[PDB]
């Protein structure tokens, strides 16, 4: 017994490449297309619910996850790797921030915390890098709205809009045409549904699509009243109905 | 509160002659005002022509004699059956006793 | 270089061969299993094959009672099956002690899937060559079917199948639900839901079953239990008086 | 490629663990041992190859007791079998300490099962080179078990492993068919003695010693005891008569 | 690769055997035991004329009654000498007596096999065996004058005379003929000087060679260059005599 | 066992080179070029952003220029994630020193400590080295304006002008050509931009592909000020220097 | 084949063999010959000591474990020191805790289990020494043969080392004779010396070459070397 | 955690990791040390692969372990710091317990001990560094000069050199250093040092640095001019013939 | 307790420390130097628990000397005092705290100004024109509150200390066997060998 793998499984090759990171990025490239667009008053993250069986319930699998009431995350690549990262990201938001400052971390710092976890899986003994790229969308009082991409290497960069996975190349190109610095949240959702349609082969509706937003505070989603400073979460996942309504105006 | 120590009474005596040595001791073992045994040996032959008695708290006395007897056994194992000299036996017992400096063998020992 | 197929590290294609070969181990037993949801119950059927005459057939099982409420059926070798069973039981007992309520089927599934994901990432731990189908009538979600694999993947099912002839059973069940337009078996008694599961098990596999060819576990409100040979025989008599 | 059989916890492309299968080859090479479940107990018997006249007869005991009600016998790497019984004894003592009652046989079976399966999970450990036949009498009847290097085990009516496992299994199968009502503890000892002698024909070059033990509710009070003296010779003769 | 405590098909330990090859490349060391004392002699073997020869320390004191000579990877011997010196002094503290030469040697040899990447026996934290052989020579009241050959294998032999290093096989064959049970201390001193001269690549003088002895009376003493020079002069004269 | 899969990251080549260090340096030679130039009245840090898009947010972006202290800043070439690990430990070390001595950490002490951490991964642990090269720009009341550089080997040196990452050979030749000891910050700002503009692998040198920082002792104060240039500020200085 | 499966003890061969164990067993066959034999009152160890040079000593082969137990070695001497020292502690523990002399059969079980742990774990190596344990306990005289594989067998007589088959064949023939040498130590030792000399080839057993040990009814485990074995040559 | 045996024996009886650690020393810049009658002098060559350095702040080749002892080296710069630091700590620890500064032999013996330890410990590679340790024992005027290497072997030299082309400069010193009459002046000691370096450095006024250690903590490093003056005088000795 | 006095004048810091070491009934030594030189321009005096007093001082000395060699630089009196304070602040919450009170007198070569720091065993640091530890301060602070000026010369400071020692010799119960006086200025640390009758 005992983990005797105390040495790195990712090492530098003669060419300077880090093999396992490259291959993790290859695993991301095979994954289903996910995207993110930043508007003036919100951010939208969307992906396709690739149901692996019609007998399976696609609702019981959320590719878009809430990290903090103001921060959401979506991915492309290995599902199980994403799920455990979400659990770790939710916890690190508390342990490394909320339990110290009494407030949730700003988007950039939580992204930096996630990036650190993924970086260590690149260097630590007896592990492989995470086979996922993440798109984290959030809001904080002093930075406004932001969108970040986190790669298997642990490197992260901010975006106005971007797509990852299968048809990222084609999707990024389409986003470059449609994006401007004056987009309203609804316009970004519209562009998000357009960009995602080119990536979807089969059925394209509110049950095959998973979409969430980082917009205004939702006092109806808070669960309580009586504290004026608490106005609800900014993260909201759109219902199957809410998607279909916008698909008629496609 | 629990007291780890007791007193089993008794008395031991050692006199060295020119070519001999005696180690005596009464066979009485007591607790407070009761006699535990009228015959409980206190002076022991530890081999290598060495006699030893650790009088006071019998449980500590027995434990020390037992550990020294075992020290003589291992002295033969480690040094090609060499005889443990009386001066070497004494110094060995010092380390056995000072080993429990902060939880002492409550005994007066004579070899 | 060529050791990317020995431990759980990425291949140049971004694949994990050890996880893929662990998937191959799940079919070693040549056993097919299916799970369906009733109106207020969940039923698991699994093929029971006892080749050796020297075996005690009462000890041959791939269905496990994890908790009072949760049951689990395994596809794969029995040593890995019992490894996953004991862990699930230990996790189920601990959850109840710490959080004051019975662990839900989907949560145990996620917990076991997370554990399986760790063997997918860590080099010294091998994946378990098993597929775990968890069933219960959850106090919040009702009848539940949640299935985990060596990849660490898990999801909820309206109904599911696992084994060598999984696809034949899957399409059979698919076609019924396309027809019925509902996501469950519209039946009040579990006895008929078991009968349904056995019926479509026969149709898809094209094979007749005796009382000792099958293995049934039923999940109901506040209890999961397994059927005896005679409980199954009674079920086999009822399906015979229809065909 | 290849090399899937060099490390313990590695899956081969066909989902197999070759190191475990290699451990089985060490078992198959070993002496033959059996287990017979009777109407109120279990009987264990093993072949003991007499390498030379220098081996002190009746001294080199192979069958081992766990607790006071379980008997264990194995074929293959003897030191590995002892290691498993040593663990089994710790495992049984741990159960009794917490639950007061002596460990049930199915409970004890899984305890060995999980421990053997554990040695197929890491490349830092080697799989067990033994197949172990074990069992006894508990709260609700008698139980017989056989444990493979893979960690796999089942309940058995009759069990056999080692050199002459096929000859044994064939004889065990006849008994199951001809006795649907169940063999008696007395009869199982005789029958075990015969099966060993018959299964010895797969090793007939070397002379052997017979060793029998049993755990019966009526005959031994549900405690594991070795078959000795008159009852041993009676069984030895029963076999030596039906070998001709 | 392959484990550091792996067995060869012949039943030998690879690392231990390869360690013996490292000693074969070491500078020559000769020990001769007599009823008058044990003599230890080494080849300094300076790698350059600019190297101050007296800084070469290949004969060391373990205790007043025990000294040793080294051959092979001399840097590996430092922790062995440290262990030996401690074991000698520690025994004296516990028993108010001198440690037996055989017991000291056994304690040094106990370290030898304490190597591996995780050998299930204790906590052998050492990546490789020692690359040095030792000639432990001393005196005790029980067994008189003694000479021991400690190897990285863990095994130690008691020799009347022993040569280790580059010119060991030739020097040992010489000791075979030259040694007898009635040799005097002076006869042994000259005999070490003679055989060293034969196996040394350089012409033996009081700078590239060092003598030492252990006697019951004065204990272990390293001969200063002036004392050795005269013994070399005495040796040359007795050789030229016939 | 596990030995089979061990790369042995901390071993010497037959030539006496450290494989992983050499390969980590090869990795950095592809990363965006970073330049540091030290003048008489301050220091200039300049870095070329490797890989950009129209949709890349540059305002909220920082991938090469990081603030360690109020007096010390770094330029990064290589793995951004690896760099942030080392940056954080460096930021902690600076605060430990300030808490201990009630004085700001001298530039070399901080640089040496980071270089020692890098050296660690080179000699022991069996882990890969950090694929990062730092250019330290700092000031203390002992040596004044200081410019250091560190690489995966754990070796650090002081410079008047230096470059790390891509095209260092071409950049160093151009720097050694136009550098003068009596230079001013504004001259150095220009030199830094000119050198990058000639070593760039891209078409033109635009503001969106640059990070800029200066460490000056603003005459109208008496204290050291760190200025990490904003996108608009980079756009301005890019026009003024005659690059538009 | 073999080369791919003999790297460590943790690896089985395709045939189910442990080559590292088998290689450790080969170190015994290279070792000097030693013989064990017993009656009903005594147990005797006769060992041939091996020397390097004619200037070296003949390395000891017999180790005392307790007043009633001891063993002879064949193979790696340091490994014999390790195992004998472990056995010394187990005999010692039995006395101090239970006031009970350690049964020879139990001593064999303990040596078996300790050797086994070095045959299943990574990083470790099998012990490279064979052992012949003799002892007089509560059930009379005993003789055990220990193999690094973990296999311990109780025998009337046996031999391990180089050419050991000669002595083993003799004892297998002399069985009915020596088993009855009760109450006569000198005759049992002579029977052991006649056994060991059936494995000679190079030389003849001399005074500083022969090593004999004995334990029994009223005989504590005592080793005889040199002058003390002259009356047996 | 990581304890993989990196330094191990080969079939021929070599430890390749220690052997290759010496190759790293052969790569390192040349370092030389000569002892006079009343001083020791340490000389080090400076590389020229890149020239635009800040000489004030760039770590110098000769390091002070204590006020009376100095250490120069050849090989990996990063590795040398770890040895220097450990030596500097032991220097103070010795003063704290013995109430007397280290002897040059003792300090050398310690550095060599650390180096040796890394040749038979798990999960570590040997130091790719050889050192020259020079100075004066407390209250002593007899010059001391020692050399260490990756293996952990150490010894004292009248004159020694390590690093690239140490083969060439050693030859010079072997046929230019007389033990009968060691450089009886600080000046003629520095001259013999510069002369030995010029055999390899190939015209390097800024490529040669000199440090002079005298008894009683008297250590001083020469400036470019002071050294350049020696070079000028030496180049004349050749041309005047 | 032992007498530990410190006074900062115009260009120097002067430390006065009692020479007596008393254990129970006997005065074991009358020539004890209760000070250590941490660096050429920094001096630290100490008083407190028998063993802890010297052990802590030598420990601090070793660390500053190690820093001096590593950096080839002398830490400012402030930096040294901050290091000493943190060491005592750690100590107070440990298993067995250092019961040592210190005065740190150093000349800052950068500022060209003398500095005097008073730190107790708790880690309470304060900078003062004049400082004392133990019962000494009870007689001396009012004296120095009266006769102290910041422009006083080193000679004026030595006359001022003489006035303090005289008061401590009159009103204090313990015979502290006089004091050893040391001056810390731009030229380092020197000892006034003539204070027995200055």
């Amino acid at each position: 017994m005992t983990d005797r793998y105390s040495f790195s499984l990712t090492t530098f090759s003669p060419s300077g490449k880090l093999g396992q990171i490259d291959y993790a990025l290859t695993a991301v490239k095979q994954g289903v297309t996910s995207l993110g667009i930043k508007a003036t008053n919100g951010v939208v993250i969307a992906t396709e619910k690739k149901s692996s069986s019609p007998l399976a319930m696609s609702e019981t699998l959320s590719k878009v996850s809430l990290l903090t009431p103001d921060i959401g995350a979506v991915y492309s690549g290995m599902g199980p790797d994403y799920r455990v990262l979400v659990d770790k990201s939710r916890k690190v938001a508390h342990t490394s921030y909320k339990r110290i400052y009494g407030e949730y971390p700003p988007t950039k710092l939580l992204v930096s915390e996630v990036a650190k976890i993924m970086q260590e899986a690149t260097q630590s003994g007896g592990v492989r890098p995470f086979g996922v790229s993440l798109l984290i969308a959030g809001h904080d009082e002093f930075n406004g709205f932001s969108l970040y991409q986190v790669d298997p290497s642990g490197s992260y960069f901010p975006w106005k809009a971007t797509a990852i996975g299968k048809g990222s190349v084609a999707a990024k190109t389409f986003l470059e045409k449609r994006w401007n610095d004056e987009l309203e949240l609804e316009d970004a959702i519209h562009i998000a549904l357009l960009t995602l349609k080119e990536s979807v082969e089969g059925e394209f509706n509110g049950d095959t699509i998973e979409l969430a937003i980082i917009g205004d505070e939702n006092p109806d989603l808070l669960g309580y009243t009586g504290i004026p400073t608490d106005k609800g979460p900014r993260f909201r996942k759109l219902t199957s109905q809410e998607i279909n309504d916008r698909l008629e105006a496609l | 509160q629990f007291n780890p120590y007791g007193d089993n009474g008794g008395t031991i005596l050692g006199i060295a002659g020119e070519d001999f040595a005696v180690l005596a001791g009464d066979t009485r073992n007591i607790t407070d005002y009761s006699i535990n045994s009228r015959y409980e040996p206190k002076v022991f032959d530890c081999g290598d022509n060495i006699v030893m008695s650790a009088n006071g708290f019998a449980a500590d006395g027995d434990a020390l004699v037992k550990r020294f007897k075992n020290s003589v056994k291992w002295y033969h194992f480690d040094h090609n059956d060499k005889k443990l000299s009386i001066n070497s036996a004494a110094r060995n017992i010092q380390h056995l006793l000072y080993g429990k400096r902060f939880f002492p063998y409550y005994v007066h020992t004579i070899i | 270089a060529g050791y990317d197929r020995h431990i759980t590290i990425f291949s140049p294609e971004g694949r994990l061969y050890q996880v893929e070969y662990a998937f191959k181990a799940t079919n070693q037993t040549n056993i097919n299993s299916l799970a369906v949801r009733g109106k207020d119950c969940t039923v698991v059927i699994s093929q029971k094959k006892v080749p050796d005459k020297l075996l005690d057939p009462t000890t041959v099982s791939y269905i496990f009672c994890i908790s009072r409420t949760i049951g689990m059926v395994v596809n794969g070798p029995i040593p890995d099956a019992r490894n996953a069973a004991l862990r699930a039981k230990a996790e189920a007992a601990e959850f109840r002690y710490k959080y004051g309520y019975d662990m839900p089927c989907d949560v145990l599934a996620k917990r076991m899937a997370n554990l399986s994901q760790i063997y997918t990432q860590r080099a010294y731990m091998r994946p378990l060559g098993v597929i775990l189908t968890f069933v219960s009538v959850d106090e919040e979600l009702g009848p539940s079917i949640y299935k985990t694999d060596p990849a660490g993947y898990y999801v909820g099912y309206k109904a599911t199948a696992t084994g060598p002839k999984q696809q034949e059973i899957t399409t059979n069940l698919e076609n019924h639900f396309k027809k019925s337009k509902i996501d469950h078996i519209n039946e009040e008694s579990w006895e008929k839901v078991v009968e349904f599961a056995i019926t479509h098990m026969i149709d898809a596999l094209g094979t007749e079953f005796s009382k000792n060819d099958l293995e049934v576990g039923v999940a109901t409100k506040d209890k999961f239990f397994t059927l005896s040979a005679e409980n199954i025989e009674e079920r086999l008599v009822a399906i015979a008086e229809q065909d | 490629g290849t090399g899937y059989d060099l490390s313990n916890s590695v899956f081969s492309p066909d989902g197999r663990n070759f190191q475990v299968e290699y451990a089985v080859k060490a078992v198959e090479n070993g002496t033959t041992s059996i287990g017979i479940k009777c109407n109120d107990g279990v009987v264990f018997a093993v072949e003991k190859l007499i390498t030379s006249k220098l081996l002190v007869p009746q001294k080199n005991v192979k069958i081992q007791v766990v607790d006071r009600h379980i008997g264990c016998v194995y074929s293959g790497l003897i030191p590995d079998g002892r290691h498993l019984v040593n663990r089994g004894r710790e495992e049984a003592a741990s159960f009794k300490k917490l639950y007061k009652t002596p460990i049930p046989i199915p409970a004890f079976a899984d305890r060995l099962g999980q421990y053997v399966q554990a040695h197929t999970l890491y490349n830092s450990v080697r799989p067990f080179g033994v197949s172990t036949i074990f069992g006894g009498v508990d709260k609700n009847g008698a139980h017989l078990y056989m444990l493979e290097p893979s960690g796999s085990y089942w309940g058995y009516k009759g069990a056999a492993t080692g050199k002459g496992r096929q000859s044994a299994k064939a004889e065990l199968e006849k008994l199951v068919d001809h006795h649907p009502e169940g063999l008696s503890a007395r009869e199982a000892v005789k029958q075990a003695a015969k099966i060993i002698y018959l299964a010895h024909e797969d090793n007939k070059e070397k002379d052997f010693e017979l060793e029998i033990s049993w755990c019966s509710l009526s005959e031994t009070n549900g405690l594991h005891k070795f078959v000795k003296g008159d009852l041993l010779q009676e069984a030895i003769d029963f076999a030596q008569k039906e070998i001709n | 690769d392959r484990g550091v405590s792996t067995f060869s098909p012949e039943g030998r330990l690879f690392q231990v055997e390869y360690s013996l090859e490292a000693i074969k490349l070491g500078s020559t060391a000769i020990g001769i035991a007599t009823k008058e004392g044990v003599v230890l002699g080494v080849e300094k073997r300076a790698t350059s004329p600019l190297l101050e020869s007296d800084s070469i320390e290949k004969i060391v004191e373990i205790d007043r009654h025990i000294g040793c000579a080294m051959s092979g990877l001399t840097a590996d011997a430092r922790s062995m000498i440290e262990h030996a010196r401690t074991a000698a002094v520690t025994h004296n503290l516990y028993y108010d007596e001198d440690i037996n030469v055989e017991s000291l040697t056994q304690s040094v040899c106990d370290l030898a096999l304490r190597f591996g990447e995780g050998a299930s026996g204790e906590e052998r934290l050492m990546s490789r065996p020692f690359g040095v052989a030792l000639l432990i020579a001393g005196h005790d009241a029980d067994d008189g004058y003694q000479l021991f050959h400690a190897e990285p294998s863990g095994t130690f032999y008691r020799y009347n005379a022993k040569a280790i290093g580059s010119g060991s096989e030739g020097a040992q064959a010489e000791l075979l003929n030259e040694w007898h049970s009635s040799l005097t201390l002076k006869e042994a001193e000259l005999l070490v000087l003679k055989i060293l001269k034969q196996v040394m690549e350089e012409k033996l003088d009081e700078n590239n060679a060092q003598l030492s002895c252990i006697t019951k009376q004065d204990g272990f003493k390293i001969y200063d260059n002036e004392k050795t020079a005269e013994l070399i002069k005495e040796l040359k004269e007795k050789e030229a005599a016939e | 066992g596990s030995r089979r899969y061990d790369s042995r990251t901390t071993i010497f080549s037959p030539e006496g080179r450290l494989y992983q260090v050499e390969y980590a340096l090869e990795s950095i030679s592809h990363a965006g070029t970073a330049i540091g130039i030290m003048a008489s009245d301050g220091i200039v840090l300049a870095a070329e952003r490797k890989v950009t898009s129209t949709l890349l947010e540059q305002d909220t972006s920082t991938e090469k220029l990081y603030k360690l202290n109020d007096k010390i800043a770094v330029a990064v070439a290589g793995l951004t994630a690896d760099a942030e690990i080392l940056i954080n430990t460096a930021r902690i070390h600076a605060q430990n020193y300030l808490k201990t001595y009630n004085e700001d950490i001298p530039v070399e002490i901080l640089v040496r400590r980071l270089s020692d951490i890098k050296q660690g991964y080179t000699q022991h642990g069996g882990l890969r080295p950090f694929g990062v090269s730092f250019i330290y720009a700092g000031y203390d009341d002992r040596y004044g304006y200081q410019l250091y550089t560190s690489n995966p080997s754990g070796n650090y040196t002081g410079w008047k002008a230096i470059s790390v990452g891509a095209n260092t050979s071409a950049a160093q030749t151009l720097l050694q050509m136009d550098y003068k000891d009596d230079m001013k910050v504004d001259d150095a700002i220009e030199l830094a931009l000119k050198t990058l503009s000639k070593t760039t692998d891209s078409s033109a040198l635009t503001y969106d592909r640059l990070e800029f920082a200066t460490i000056r002792k603003g005459a109208n104060d008496g204290e050291v000020y760190q200025k990490i240039f904003k996108p608009q500020e980079i756009k301005d200085i890019l026009v003024k220097t005659g690059i538009t | 084949f073999r080369n791919n499966y003999d790297g460590d003890t943790v690896t089985f061969s395709p045939t189910g063999r442990l080559f590292q164990v088998e290689y450790a067993l080969e170190a015994i066959k290279q070792g000097s010959v030693t013989v064990g034999l017993r009656s009903n009152t005594h147990a005797v160890l006769v060992a041939l000591k091996r020397n390097a040079d004619e200037l070296s000593s003949y390395q000891k082969k017999i180790i005392k474990c307790d007043e009633h137990m001891g063993l002879s070695l064949a193979g790696l001497a340091p490994d014999a020191r390790v195992l004998s020292n472990y056995l010394r502690q187990q005999c010692n523990y039995s006395s101090l805790v239970f006031n009970r002399k350690l049964a020879v059969e139990r001593a064999g079980h303990l040596l078996c289990d300790k050797a086994q742990k070095n045959t299943q774990s990574y990083g470790g190596r099998p012990y490279g020494v064979g052992l012949l344990i003799i002892g007089y306990d509560k059930s009379g005289a005993h003789l055990l043969e220990f193999q690094p594989s973990g296999n311990v067998t109780e025998l009337y007589g046996t031999a391990i080392g180089a050419r050991s088959q000669g002595a083993k064949t003799y004892l297998e023939r002399t069985l009915d004779t020596f088993i009855k040498i009760d109450g006569n130590p000198d005759e049992l030792i002579k029977a052991g010396v006649e056994a060991i000399s059936q494995s000679l080839r190079d030389e003849s057993l001399t005074v500083d070459n022969l090593s004999i040990a004995i334990v029994g009814k009223d005989t504590p485990f005592t080793i005889y070397d040199g002058e003390a074995v002259a009356k047996y040559i | 955690g990581y304890d993989r045996a990196l330094s191990i024996f080969s079939p021929d009886g070599h430890i390749f990791q220690v052997e290759y650690a010496l190759e790293a020393v052969k790569r390192g810049t040349c370092a030389v040390g000569v002892k006079g009658k009343n001083c020791v002098v340490l000389g080090c060559e400076r590389r020229s692969t890149l020239k635009l350095q800040d000489t004030r702040i760039t770590p110098s080749k000769v390091s002070k372990i204590d006020s009376h002892v100095v250490l120069s080296f050849s090989g990996l710069n990063a590795d040398s710091r770890i040895l220097i630091e450990k030596a500097r700590v032991e220097a103070q620890s010795h003063r704290l317990t013995l109430e007397d500064p280290v002897t040059v032999e003792y300090l050398t013996r310690y550095v060599a001990g650390v180096q040796q330890r890394y040749t038979q410990s798990g999960g570590v590679r040997p130091f790719g560094v050889s050192t020259l340790i020079a100075g004066f024992d407390p209250r002593d005027d007899e010059p001391k000069l020692y050399q260490t290497e990756p293996s952990g072997i150490y010894s004292s030299w009248s004159a020694q050199t390590i690093g690239r082309n140490s083969k060439t400069v050693r030859e010079f010193l072997e046929k230019n250093y007389d033990r009968k009459e060691p450089p009886a002046t600080v000046e003629e000691c520095v001259k013999l040092t510069v002369r030995s370096l010029l055999e390899v450095v190939q015209t390097g006024a800024k490529n040669i640095e000199i440090t002079v250690v005298k008894p009683d903590s008297d250590i001083v490093a020469l400036s470019s001019e002071e050294i350049n003056q020696y070079v000028t005088q030496i180049e004349q000795e050749k041309q005047e013939q | 307790m032992d007498i530990i006095l410190g006074i900062r004048v115009q260009d120097s810091v002067i430390l006065a420390s009692s020479k007596a070491v008393t254990r129970g009934i006997s005065v074991l030594k009358d020539s004890d130097d209760k000070t250590r030189q941490l660096s050429p321009h920094t001096l630290m005096s100490f008083a407190g628990e028998a063993g802890d007093t010297v052990q802590f001082a030598e420990y601090i000395q070793a660390n500053i000397q190690l820093y001096s060699i590593r950096e080839d630089y002398e830490l400012s009196p402030q930096a040294v005092s901050s290091f000493v304070r943190q060491e005592l602040a750690k100590s107070i919450r440990s298993r067995r705290p250092y019961q040592v009170n210190v005065l740190i007198g150093g000349y800052d070569k950068k500022k060209n100004k003398p500095e005097l720091y008073q730190i107790d065993y708790l880690g309470t640091k304060v900078e003062l024109p004049y400082g004392a530890h133990g019962y000494s301060g009870f007689y001396t602070f009012s004296l120095l509150d009266h006769h102290y000026r910041p422009d006083m010369t080193t000679e004026e400071g030595l006359d001022l200390l003489k006035l303090c020692v005289q008061e401590l010799e009159k009103r204090m119960p313990m015979d502290f066997k006089g004091v050893i006086v040391k001056i810390v200025d731009k030229d380092g640390i020197r000892q006034v060998d003539d204070f027995q009758a200055q």
